[PDB]
């Protein structure tokens, strides 16, 4: 839940504000005064998919992926850019192919012999580990991960000699990637062409001669290995020679669109007439990912410079660049209908036509699967600890997880939320303000709970457009590259449904030399506007990509977001290095029960071993977070606390007699759906097991006292339809999906509405 | 009675995370949250 | 260098405090490192925002206005300016021992808040029993009155 | 005369918890203020 | 009733007390509530083990032992007798505002801890740090000598 | 003068981090030592 | 919590040291950083076992038993209180290269040990030959009496 006033986009959102991309703070930002056609028809997604487990330890390398870890460790890892390190891969690499020694010492080391040949037998097993311990003295270096890329090479020539144990793993987790290309993610990728270029070439070495001579004539020296591998380690190093700055084939090619997309550029520096006939420019050109990436370009660079031959040169450029982007890679270029399909908007009309509210939603498929692990050290004093997967866990919480998803999902929150501004709503025009936008983005507040969180500052990061400083730079890092997928998913969808759009150039403030900014030509067909414009000529220029949304038809979601779970399960054996205690919650519950019958009060407690079957209570095992079920479930709370507050807000002030029962008429009905809901998850596999147990701490705590038993004949069924709804929260409450606070507003909200007193009131006849 | 002690100083293949991390965590216990009033 | 922003108020607040007194222009000497004189260091000043912090953190009388506003116009000299400017707190010798006997107590606190709620609540919970007895009264009487 | 009173702690107990508790949380709120002030500012500082 | 092993030990020690001193004799018969008479509150003593606790935290001069040997016979009294006697650690004005100043001081250590290790390794690493020069020579020296 | 110097630094920043790091390592170690003992004690008292 | 067995003996063990001499109370006081009243800390050694453990090597000259059982009942301690508690034990200029010397000569033993068996069989038959030589007429003698 995030809520802006779209008259005034500036104070309330300038995350999402296109003044902000271009560099003003201030509120100006021009009008559509001058303007040049265009049509975006492509543009750069990341291929849909979230962190997997990855093993490094065995002999393969796959070199789409290694280069995926190097994003990580450079990135994310606090390290400046995968630029810088890359760049100081191949001074490593160049140290160790180009060094005649450093391959016989180790070759020394893994075959045993130095000075003569080796029988065919007589062939003993060194596991991986091992040869990786020597490198490390021989060719020393402050990247571990350097020494896995090489460890794993001599495993790749060595294993089908035989001279190396199997049996040995390891493991990391690869990272999330940003769905658009922020600048510097251009410049990465590019580079990260080179690296890929590189390892294809260590990858490929079969050494199937070498193991023909080896066969037939029995025996070979150390002389034959510690040349055949020196010579596959300088055919990569041939690979890596030679090859432009990356962050100089973008910095240019990033301007010589943008010159040729802004309809002011000066002809002293114009674009010339070959280049822009250049094949591939054509293609390029119409491209949008690239754009939204140079309006950050200048953003921070503030200006450009082409070093690179205005001519000869930049025209062998392009068609390396491309060949680096249109590869595959994490980023493929897609049709622009598409990247956005998940996003999906409904609005609440008034009579004439403009919106009152209008909201912004993005599908998601409800993740029904969790898993729980148990924490394994390998020796005091040793942070290699290995989890162990346990099923019986896992397998009682996915089936009862499983049926809680069917009932949540999120199109169902806002085709409820619509039928609230329709009760809500006087009869009259809303000329008062620019219809409010509320967008919910569960991605949002997910992102939040996975990297431990403040909501407060996510949400307050994109009203003011800055970050804090107070937080540690490992959740910033990870906060703005957030940050900027909101604004550019923004306005992936703004240009999907309005393909008219036209490029001005900004320089009231004369900020940057060369600057862009969108405007779209959306037909409106409207009276008044919202936000301010002219709304002249039954068509209105608004250059922000959110009013140009609020301006759209209903859209249904053709595409349902997909989350997918984190896999322990594969790999059993393998060491996990990657830290797992911040996807880790602990799982721990307690809860009473209370009732009273016959003016006393009796509570039963209860525990969370006793509901999973486990006799006894283990302390170790840890769920692995179920965040995008608590991202969702978080949305719903405070949408349903919304709705339920401005009702109420209103039920005061109605001031009608046919309307206020139309109010009444809603909370009633919405809170037993509310609760017909709770009650639907009281029958489930913890829900079950839940209630046998808290009937049955109440029945031998009452039997000193003889009393009276009753008819059950809706008793039965009062009493009953009451404890489901209390295993309904227990079950929510035990699992991560709902804070112990807003549990017990949910209580109350249920509770004055009487909503249980209307429950019932269908199971009699009279 | 058998001495497994030489067998038992070792040293562990070191190696190095790529995000540090989760240090101070390996033994900690925390004690349970409780569920909301009911009524 | 200097944004010009942080310029038209932050350059006139330090050569205030330069003018004030003279014993401030040799310190900020000395820990920027800058030359003495007070028109090199309002050069560096506006070189770069770093050293700007530094200085406004030498004077802290009038400049601590600027100062807090130099945080919004650059996030990383603020950034790269909380470890540059650091002190170590004196620390008292009876004090960790002296916490070491609330270690029985604080237990006792959060065994009574878990029951409770959030300690919010328990502040709350607290307040309403030490509260007056007439006030139970009171309510009570409302309630005979049908409201509620 | 301690029918009626010993009633009352009953009913004071079987709310709270076993008799232990009550002892517990009966001190707590007779516990002087400073020390909510105390814990609540270690939570200001992020510690649990 | 109270196990022998611990009445054994507990009861001439309690009694030792009272013969040490009348003073004892009455501020027990306040705290446990019991009869003023030196022979009945040994009376007591034997019936309960929860009153043999209260009377030997009345008295820890003598009797601090065979409290410990009580605690130990009955894991069940430790968690009751431990709330049925408690007070209040008084407080300082000061700590809890003095503790305020740290804030920024402890988040710094965390972040050293993390990156080192168990905070049991950055004690070592810093002693080894602040160790003199020569060690270090010694150490390189046993290995020219060929010694690991 | 200072060549010998400089390499010095950046020989210990690479290993421990960003120049930002290593001037806060260099001060945890500069620390006083009873902060050790201080946050050696709060996780004394089962707080992270 | 401090172990019932342990805490036994520690806390009159403590308790006598202070009454010895008030001198000592300030200094553990000043290392555990602990209220300087004898009854804070005192307070404190029942609390953690850790703070235990410091106290008793303040305290070595009555202390060391109780210190011993402690480290029996708590393994748990016995690795961060080695760490805690280590003083730099001061090295002779001399030293290292006065070792240096010996190099020549362990290689040397080395040699002869490998031969013979372990280091143990060597110190044997060193004895054997720096034995008298009667000795060897005596076994003689036994032999040819028959015995063996």
């Amino acid at each position: 839940m995030f809520n802006l006033k779209v008259k005034d986009l500036n104070g309330s959102a300038r995350g999402l504000t296109q003044a902000f991309a271009i560099g003003e703070l201030k509120n100006q930002l021009s009008v559509g005064a001058l303007q040049l056609p265009l049509q975006f028809t492509r543009t750069f997604s990341a291929s849909m998919t979230s962190e997997l487990l990855w093993e490094v330890g065995k002999g393969n390398i796959d070199p789409v992926m290694y280069a995926r870890l190097f994003f990580q460790y450079a990135q994310a890892g606090g390290a400046l850019s995968v630029d810088e390190l890359v760049n100081q891969f191949t001074e490593y690499h160049q140290s160790t192919a180009c060094n005649p020694e450093i391959w016989r010492k180790l070759t020394a080391y893994i075959t045993g012999s130095s000075n003569r040949a080796i029988k065919a037998d007589a062939v003993g097993k060194v596991p991986p580990t091992a040869i990786l311990e020597q490198l490390r003295t021989l060719a020393p270096s402050e990247h571990e991960l350097f020494h896995h890329i090489t460890t794993d090479f001599v495993c790749h020539v060595l294993s089908p000699l035989g001279f190396i144990l199997p049996d040995a793993a390891y493991v990391y987790r690869v990272g999330r990637t940003a769905t658009y290309p922020n600048f510097y993610a251009l410049v990465d990728c590019v580079r990260a062409s080179d690296l890929r270029r590189m390892l294809t070439a260590l990858s490929s070495v079969d050494s199937k001669m070498l193991q023909a001579t080896f066969k037939a004539k029995g025996a070979l020296a150390p002389a034959l290995i510690s040349q055949h591998l020196a010579n596959a380690a300088t055919t990569a190093f041939e690979r890596s020679r030679g090859n432009f700055d990356a962050n100089a084939v973008v910095s240019s090619v990033l301007t010589i669109l943008g010159r040729l997309w802004s309809p002011s550029t000066p002809k002293e520096l114009d674009p010339s007439a070959r280049l822009r006939n250049t094949n591939g420019i054509d293609q390029l050109r119409s491209n949008l990912a690239l754009f939204i990436a140079y309006q950050d370009m200048v953003k921070q660079r503030g200006r450009a410079e082409v070093i690179f031959s205005d001519e000869e040169l930049s025209s062998t450029i392009i068609p390396w660049f491309i060949e680096a982007m249109s590869e595959v890679s994490p980023f493929k270029l897609r049709p622009i209908n598409e990247t956005t399909s998940y996003i999906g908007q409904t609005s609440a009309i008034d009579h004439m036509g403009q919106p009152s509210h209008v909201v912004v939603y993005e599908d998601w498929q409800f993740a029904k699967e969790i898993t729980a692990f148990t924490p394994v050290k390998l020796a005091n004093n040793s942070n290699q600890r290995f989890l162990d997967v346990e099923p019986g866990i896992s397998d009682r919480m996915s089936a009862t997880l499983a049926p809680i998803g069917n009932t949540f999902a999120v199109s169902a929150f806002v085709k409820n939320r619509t039928a609230v501004y329709e009760a809500v709503s006087q009869r009259g025009t809303v000329n008062s303000n620019g219809a409010e936008m509320t967008l919910g983005f569960p991605s949002v507040v997910e992102r939040d709970y996975a990297l431990d969180r403040d909501p407060m500052v996510a949400i307050a990061a994109l009203r003011t457009g800055i970050v804090d400083e107070s937080l540690e730079a490992r959740a910033s890092n990870d906060l703005k590259r957030s940050m900027f997928n909101y604004y550019a998913a923004v306005m992936h969808y703004a240009v999907a449904h309005n393909p008219e759009v036209v490029v001005s150039e900004h320089q009231g403030v004369a900020a940057e030399q060369g600057s862009l900014y969108l405007v779209w030509n959306v037909r409106t067909e409207l009276r008044i506007p919202v936000g301010y414009n002219a709304i002249e000529g039954g068509s209105i220029r608004t250059p922000e990509p959110l009013e140009a949304i609020a301006y759209n038809k209903p859209i249904q979601p053709s595409e349902v977001l997909q989350a997918k779970v984190l896999d322990l399960a594969n790999h059993t054996t393998s060491i996990h290095i990657w830290p797992w205690h911040e996807a880790s919650t602990e799982f721990a519950y307690e809860d009473a029960y209370s009732v009273t019958i016959r003016n006393k009060r009796y509570t039963a407690e209860v525990k969370e071993f006793e509901l999973l079957g486990l006799g006894q209570r283990r302390e170790r095992v840890r769920i692995l977070k179920p965040t995008v079920a608590h991202a969702i479930i978080q949305m719903w709370y405070s949408w349903f606390v919304e709705d339920d507050r401005t009702l109420a807000a209103a039920r005061r002030t109605s001031r009608d007699d046919a309307e206020k029962l139309a109010i009444d008429g809603r909370r009633m009905q919405n809170a037993v759906t509310l609760l017909r809901k709770i009650e639907m998850i009281g029958t489930t596999g913890i829900g079950a097991s839940a209630v046998h147990l808290a009937q049955s701490r109440i029945v031998d705590q009452m039997a000193g006292r003889g009393l009276i038993d009753d008819s059950s004949d809706l008793h039965v069924g009062i009493n009953r339809h009451r404890i489901r709804i209390w295993a309904g929260l227990a079950v929510l409450q035990m699992m991560g999906l709902l804070s112990r606070s807003e549990a017990e507003a949910l209580t109350k909200v249920l509770g004055d509405s009487n909503a249980l007193g209307m429950v019932v009131a269908t199971t009699d006849i009279d | 009675p058998t001495s497994m002690k030489a067998l038992d100083h070792t040293s562990i293949a070191s190696v190095a995370p790529l995000e540090r991390g989760s240090v101070d965590t390996d033994d900690r216990n925390s004690a349970p949250r409780r569920g909301a009033n009911f009524s | 260098m200097l944004l010009p922003v942080v310029a038209r108020a932050a350059v006139p607040a330090i050569e205030s405090a330069i003018a004030a007194t003279p014993g401030l222009v040799s310190r900020i000497a000395a820990a920027i490192g800058s030359k003495v004189s007070p028109s090199a260091i309002l050069a560096a000043v506006k070189s770069n925002p770093v050293v700007a912090g530094l200085t406004l953190a030498q004077i802290g009388s009038t400049g601590y206005d600027a100062y807090q506003q130099l945080l919004e116009n650059h996030p990383e000299v603020a950034e790269m300016l909380k470890d540059l400017s650091f002190k170590a707190d004196e620390i008292q010798p009876d004090f960790i021992g002296n916490l070491g006997q609330y270690r029985e107590e604080l237990e006792l606190v959060e065994d009574a808040a878990r029951f409770v709620g959030g300690m919010s609540n328990l502040i709350r919970l607290r307040q309403a029993l030490e509260l007056d007895i007439k006030y139970y009264g009171l309510k009570m009487q409302l309630n005979d009155m049908g409201y509620r």
